[PDB]
Formats: C-alpha cells, structure tokens, sequence
C-alpha cells in the first residue's frame, strides 16, 4: 500500500537498473538512480519508457567525479 | 541476495531537506548534475555518531553524576574532571570562571564599600546636600588573606561608608540594586537570593515602600536583560528579609516588624516569573542568651503561613546553638555550621534530614583564621560535610567587605581543602539548586540550563 | 479602621489570624497621617467557649504587643 | 489538619500515615511538599474505615492523585 520508492547507484555496465526493477513482490514508483559523469543511461531509459510508461524515472549525477584517484572525490560522491 | 530491513536513527528518520540543500549545475529532461556546497551533513552525522557512542560508553555510574550532560563527555577529559583542583593554574581558573552558578548568601547592604564603585552609588543621590562625607574604613595589611584574624565588631564596622548611612536615599538603593544585578550577571550567576532590612533604610517612607522599590528596581532589572533561551532572564533573583537580634537595645520590635512585613510580601507577590520574598532570616549577634529557642513564639506566626527561615548558627557557637535553630526553630537551612562536626548526632541528623549548610570561605578565613595550603581553629570542615553526605554550599556573604567574588571563593575553598576535586564543585553546584527556595517548574528549568552549560576542559 | 481575627469551633482558622494580625501591623505602619483613615487596632471575635478562650492565642498577639498596637476582645457573652 | 500541624511543627515527624484531611489546609499542604515529608496510604484500611466511592460511582474522593 506504500509507494515503495527504489534507489540505486550505476556503475558502468548498464542492464542492472532493470533488473533491479523486477523486484518479485514490489511495484516500485519513482526510480531513482545515482551515477558519475561518464558512463550512458539511455538502455535505461529505453527500457522504461517502453514496458513501464508511468515510473517517471530521474537520474542524478555528480558534478565532478568521473574517476578517482585520491580521497577528496569520493567524500563529495558520499555528501 | 535480501539483505533485510533497517532502522536508522530517530533524529535523522524523517529530517528536512532545506537544511542540507543540493545545487543544480545544469538540468536537461528528466536528468541532472548536482552540487553540494559543502560538509555539513558529515560533520552533523559525526558528532550525532560521536555522541551516541560516548553515551554507551558511559552508561553505569550515571546515577552518581551530578548532571546528565557528562555523560557525553569522552575518557579522557572524565579522567581529567577525577583530579585535583590547581588554584594556581590559568586553565582551571578560567573554567572556574565560565561554570554556571548559584548563590545563597549575598547581603544587599555590604556589595559598594569602597573603590570607584562607593563613588558610583554616591553620585546617583537625589538629595546630595544630605550626604554623609565620604571617607574610607582603612583595611589591615593583606587584607583579602589577613596574616592575623579580627573579631565581628571590626569586619562590620569595615563597612561603614554604606547601608545605613548611604541607603536613605531612592537614588542611592535603586543604583545599588542596578550595580549588584549587573555583578552578578558578569559573574555568571544564574540565580540568586539576596538579603535585606527594608525598615532600616525608612525615615520618612514606610518599610513597604522601600521594600516596594527594591523589588521593582530588580523586576526591571529582570525584564531589562531577556538573554538566554526562552526568553527567560539571564539572572532570576528572589528577595528574603533578615531579623537582626543585638547585644543590648531595642531590637524586638523591629523583628517583628520584618516578619510582619515579610509574611504580607510574600501574599502581595505570587507570580512564579518574578521576583519575590521566599523566605526570613535570622541574623546579628549571637551568644548563649540569644539562642535561637528565644524566638520561638515570634516565628510562630512565620511558621503558620507557611515561609521557609534559615538561621545564622554555629559561627560564634557550639553545637548546642545548632541543635536549638534545627529542632525548635523548624529552620530549612543553616548559615556558618563550622562547629557541627562537634556532634556527631547532630551531624547525622542534618544530614538525613536534608538541611542545607552555607559556608563563605573569604569571611570564614577572615574572622576565624585557617591553615591555607596544608601548612587552634583545625582543618577546614567542607570535605568532612561532602564525605558524610551533607548539603553543603559555596556563597560570598558580603562581596565588598571581604573584597571577593564566588570565583575566587571557589578558588580559595579549593585552596582551603587540599585534595578537593571539580566534581566536587560540580557536587556544590548541585546541592545549591537542590536547598534553593523555589517552584519545582523553577527547578527543573534551572537544572536542564545547568547541564547544558558547562564548560569543557 | 479595626481588623477582625476569627476563631472558630472546627476547621482552620489560625492561619487566617496570623495573616490578619501581619496585615493589621503592616498597615498601621504604613499610613500615619493624623488626619486621615486609619488602621487603629485588632480584634478577637468568632466563636468563643473553654476550649478557645483569650489565653491560648498570647504567642499570636505577642508581635501586636511589640509593635505597640490596640487590642479588642469579644468576651463574656457566653461565657462566665 | 490540626493535629497534621502540630505533628509536623512540634514533634518534627519525618513521616506521616493516614493524612487523609491534609489538602483542607493549603499552606500546610504546600510545607509538607516543600520539606518533603512522606505520605503513607492504606487503600483498603482507608475503604474500610471511612468509606469512599469506587469507580467513580460524603467523604469525599479518595486524595491520592491530588
Ligand atoms: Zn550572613
């Protein structure tokens, strides 16, 4: 009866959104997924905009973190 | 892979977003680049984490702490409250200094005797023909820590130059009430009572006006500085009324007078947010055929009506003037006990009976004398009283006569009583908010200010 | 004016005189104008017999006496 | 309330049973809060003795709460 929101980090291999979705004995609204600068989302995309119209799905990413390299990036990923 | 459920934390379940809000560089459909403008949130989780882990560890023992707050200090500065108190050290007298306080024992008529402040209260006179002319009691050589110790004649007359020859005028006793409340505002004091003899200062006016003006000069004081959180007072102040008994003379009806005067104040006043009388005392003279049993069916009338009464005993006394002011004078606490450990009895009855004990060590080391540093009047009697579980506090008596402040009687009680520790300063602290003549509401609201106040190391 | 204590047979009353008697003091104190309304004594009326007669409230009225006030006692109308 | 009185103020008791007639007298009532003096009840002696009303169905109600 919940709304039973989704949250979920993407790393560079896509396909994991999607299956993530098909929780057996959830109908999750309002998918949010958190990912870097590089890697596409349009699979994603693609696959909820054709097998599950009303999700309004958004994706959010981080300004400035695409690779890291010492700790300063990954404390702003973490806030 | 079901991992399970969780919990969280009770204050961050729910919270609010506007408090940590995010920054959106550029927004396309249904896809953004987000900013955070910095830390803040970590540092917040950190200390929440921080605490909830000192908390645990500080579980036990926390029915022997004075305060509630200390449990949320780490091991090492609890370590460091465990030692003891270095008088000579800046550190420890600069925490002395901002801990939160309260006094019990502060006479309006000795605060302005001498220095730049008696020239203050003189120059406030509304009749300045009528004046006194100003002249200075010369003090003994060291005077805050005499080498040799005076009788009670001279440590009054020291402070000749205001009171009764000064406080006829309006002007005068209302500035003299302003400069007090704003000492005891940058001393820190949270609460106070304050003693006074209205009728002494009355000529043309009646004691009820005088007595009215006192109250009103510290109401506005009061209202004037509304600091601190709630919009309470910083420094809340309640009024209680002596009852001077002499050698020889007319000193009778005048007692009378004042708790006549004390009973139909106390009716007159009843808001709980404001200053009012809360209590008589007995003071002045005292010898074998002034005890306190001499008094009985005068206070008789006090008792009826239902006011508290604390009783001068045991200064110039044995126990047996004590025993008379705690078993036929019904008093609720007692001021100078320094021969109570005479009576081991008496001691225990005190002690179970909940009876505060007020001592002033500036005046105490003044009129009796006392080994100072651990180098016959014997060893100065505070450990004993917090060893045997008696409510024992730390107050000034007169601030300007002894020339000193309650930081620096702490300091000198410390100095009194090798060994004496910050928790036991702490333990004082307590034990005045627990004698205090006031509402529970009253508190509980000073004790959760109190908590939350001290100083770290 | 003349201020009343009242004693009564059962209940409570003494707290009652003592407040009375504190306020008479205080008042007499207060206004001294010769030629103007004032508060000129106590009295002890109410409910009078053996067991509340005038001897068993000195320690009350001692303080009126300090104070060096009129007393009035209501006596002798139903007892000997 | 009396006799409450003169047991607090003449024979410094520390304790106090069956002060059932103490809220008659407020002043006393507040010096007995304010010097902490215990209060000792007996429900069913109280009951049985001077009788008193049972859910809330003249003594007087039962003081405890006040
Ligand atoms: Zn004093």
């Amino acid at each position: 009866n919940v709304q039973a929101h989704l949250f979920v980090s993407l790393g560079t291999a896509p396909a994991i959104v999607p299956e993530a979705f098909l929780l057996p004995g959830a109908r999750f609204v309002s998918v949010h997924v958190l990912t870097t600068e590089r890697p596409d989302v349009t699979l994603i995309r693609e696959f909820f905009r054709r097998h599950a119209p009303g999700v309004n799905l958004t994706i959010t990413r981080v300004a400035g973190f695409q690779d890291l390299k010492s700790e300063e990036d990954h404390f702003r990923f973490e806030e | 892979i079901r991992l399970g459920p969780e919990r969280g934390w009770p204050q961050l379940r729910r919270i609010a977003p506007e408090q940590f809000p995010l920054q959106v560089v550029e927004e396309k459909g249904d896809e953004r680049r987000v900013q955070a403008e910095d830390r803040a949130f970590g540092t917040f989780l950190q200390d929440l984490l921080q605490r909830a882990s000192r908390i645990a560890g500080a579980w036990e023992m926390l029915p022997e702490l004075p305060f509630a707050d200390l449990a949320t200090w780490s091991e090492g500065e609890l370590a460091w409250l465990r030692e003891p108190l270095d008088p000579r050290a800046p550190a420890d007298q600069r925490w002395v200094a901002g801990l939160p306080k309260i006094e019990l024992h502060c006479h309006l008529g000795g605060f302005a005797t001498h220095g730049e402040l008696l020239r203050r209260v003189r120059n406030a006179a509304e009749n300045p023909g009528k004046l006194p002319p100003l002249e200075e009691p010369r003090l003994p050589e060291g005077w805050p820590l005499p080498a040799q110790p005076i009788p009670l004649a001279e440590y009054m007359k020291l402070g000749n130059a205001n009171g009764t020859a000064l406080l006829r005028d309006p002007g005068c006793l209302r500035e003299q009430c302003r400069l007090l409340y704003r000492h005891l505002v940058d001393q820190g004091v949270c609460y106070a009572e304050v003693r006074c003899s209205p009728a002494n200062y009355a000529e043309v006016r009646s004691p009820w006006d005088v007595l009215a003006d006192i109250r009103a000069a510290f109401q506005e004081c009061m209202e004037g500085a509304r600091t601190a959180p709630g919009g309470l007072p910083a420094c809340h102040v309640n009024l209680i009324l002596i009852a001077t008994r002499r050698a020889s003379g007319d000193y009778r009806a005048a007692i009378a007078r004042h708790l006549a005067l004390a009973v139909t104040a106390a009716e007159h006043w009843r808001d709980e947010n404001a200053c009012r009388v809360v209590g008589v005392d007995l003071a002045g003279y005292e010898d074998e055929k002034t005890r306190a049993h001499y008094f009985r069916e005068e206070f008789t009338a006090v008792h009826r009506c239902g006011l508290a009464v604390t009783v001068h005993a045991g200064e110039n006394d044995d126990a047996e003037g004590i025993w008379r002011a705690v078993f036929d004078l019904n008093a609720r606490r007692l001021g100078h006990a320094l021969s109570l450990g005479q009576s081991r009895e008496l001691l225990r009855s005190v002690a179970d009976r909940g009876i505060g004990v007020e001592l002033c060590p500036y005046a105490n080391l003044q009129i009796k004398g006392f080994r100072l540093d651990g180098s016959a009047p014997g060893p100065y009697p505070l450990l004993d009283y917090l060893r045997e579980g008696v409510r024992v506090t730390v107050n000034t008596d007169n601030i300007g006569i002894s020339a000193a402040s309650l930081t620096d009687n702490l300091l000198l009680a410390a100095r009194l009583c090798p060994g004496l520790t910050r928790l036991d300063l702490l333990h004082l602290q307590r034990h005045a908010l627990e004698t205090a003549f006031c509402t529970a509401t009253q508190r509980l609201t000073l004790l959760r200010r109190i908590s939350s106040g001290i100083p770290r190391p």
